[PDB]
């Protein structure tokens, strides 16, 4: 069957910039000057979006900033000027032959100006630590770019064990990135101590950003 | 409004299988073949085949004959597909997509919701649902942020709304992490520091395989 294979598998460029996505078939998918080639994109948690058919053909209600060519083998999907609602994932698919194929996918990040994050931290909820389990939670929303990372303290002390850290895709409308962290232990060793610190380190710092509060 | 709706999610048992439906609604449905198509996180979208709900004729992947069935039914306007002997391989999102024809050249205009279908001997377990309200400041903000853990669930996926859908601007909802056989998400909204004392805030969970839903009101500590 023909493969497609897309390059590369991640892209950073930046608002107002150009983003081109190749995708290379294994042969050809072309037919009497019309080549099957189809694009659809996708963002978290939706499922894929067609944007453009036949190679060139703009699906209805799709931007003009969005185009492709290509003839043969090789395709591209060039967004120009790229927007912020552009950060997604896209792939290319074949229709000339059986079975149908699709690439493996580029994921598009937009490059923006950096931003420091916002930070909340909360104690565990009355009706959690009934059921005998503590979670104390740290929200890390807003910043860029994505690289950050957060050390637990307690009473002053560092904990590794028993954190949980999950990072949201890049914003639709704002282009930054958020996180949070959990940390968790049981009812007891909550209780023993007294002081709760989350810091997360990020490069629009050179000193910890400290967030804490006390049972 | 064309629409394609697909049950949220399966879970199954190593072995076994499972019925996917799609049922259509906004055209006629016999105008046009379904597709059904995989997806693996990392790996991409694999096509599984397609049905003329018309004549009922089907077209396999290769990969997938004998491993999966279409049928559709023209009376309901639902198309199906029957998944056998499942295995953690299979685990995966599924999409039944409609077809369309340009110049001979097919491509998929419209996507169901898709399922979520897990293989896994594990059982159903509801999360637990927690608000996570601030209980302090120094008047430093005019902005607050509120949260709502959704902790020890299986399997994927659960869906969280505040106060019901009304409040979606500054909300955040971070992808599920899977520690010892159960899963932990978290969800944030930043409103308002004059909406929340007064105005009741709520975190709205919904756990589809589980069919319970659970809603959590966030009270200043």
């Amino acid at each position: 069957d023909i493969v497609l294979t897309q390059s590369p598998a991640s892209l950073a460029v930046s608002l107002g910039q150009r983003a081109t996505i190749s995708c290379k078939a294994s042969q050809s998918v072309d037919y009497d000057g019309d080549s099957y080639m189809n694009w659809y994109q996708q963002k978290p948690g939706q499922p894929p979006k067609l944007l453009i058919y036949a190679a060139s053909n703009l699906e209805s209600g799709i931007p003009a900033r969005f185009s492709g060519s290509g003839s043969g083998t090789d395709f591209t999907l060039n967004i120009h000027p790229v927007e912020e609602e552009d950060a997604a994932t896209y792939y290319c698919q074949q229709s000339n032959e059986d079975p149908r194929t699709f690439g493996g996918g580029t994921k598009l990040e937009i490059k923006r100006a950096d931003a420091a994050p916002t930070v909340s931290i909360f104690p565990p909820s009355s009706e959690q630590l009934t059921s005998g389990g503590a979670s104390v939670v740290c929200f890390l929303n807003n910043f860029y770019p994505k690289d950050i990372n957060v050390k637990w303290k307690i009473d002053g002390s560092e904990r590794q064990n028993g954190v949980l850290n999950s990072w949201t895709d890049q914003d639709s409308k704002d282009s930054t990135y958020s996180m949070s962290s959990t940390l968790t232990l049981t009812k007891d060793e909550y209780e023993r101590h007294n002081s709760y610190t989350c810091e997360a380190t990020h490069k629009t710092s050179t000193s910890p950003i400290v967030k804490s509060f006390n049972r | 409004q064309v629409q394609l709706q697909q049950p949220g999610a399966e879970l199954v048992k190593p072995g076994a299988s499972v019925k996917l439906s799609c049922k259509a609604s906004g055209y006629t449905f016999t105008s046009y073949w379904m597709q059904w198509v995989k997806q693996r996180p990392g790996q991409g979208l694999e096509w599984i085949g397609e049905i003329d709900p018309s004549d009922s004729y089907t077209n396999y992947n290769q990969k997938f004959k004998g491993k999966a069935t279409l049928t559709v039914d023209t009376s309901s306007s639902t198309a199906y597909m029957q998944l056998s002997s499942l295995t953690s391989e299979d685990s995966a999102v599924y999409y039944c997509a409609r077809n369309r024809d340009y110049s001979n050249n097919w491509y998929f205009d419209v996507w169901g919701t898709g399922t979520t279908v897990t293989v896994s001997s594990a059982k159903t377990t509801p999360p637990s649902v927690y608000p996570l309200a601030p209980g302090s400041a120094a008047q430093t903000n005019s902005m607050v942020t509120l949260g709502c853990l959704v902790k020890g669930y299986f399997p994927e996926p659960v869906t969280v709304t505040w106060n019901s859908g009304s409040l979606s601007s500054g909300v955040h909802t971070f992808p599920a992490v899977l520690q010892s056989d159960l899963y932990t998400l978290s969800s944030s909204v930043t409103v308002p520091s004059s909406t929340w004392p007064s105005q009741t805030v709520t975190c709205n969970v919904a756990h589809p395989a589980s069919s319970t839903k659970v809603d959590k009101k966030i009270v200043p500590r």
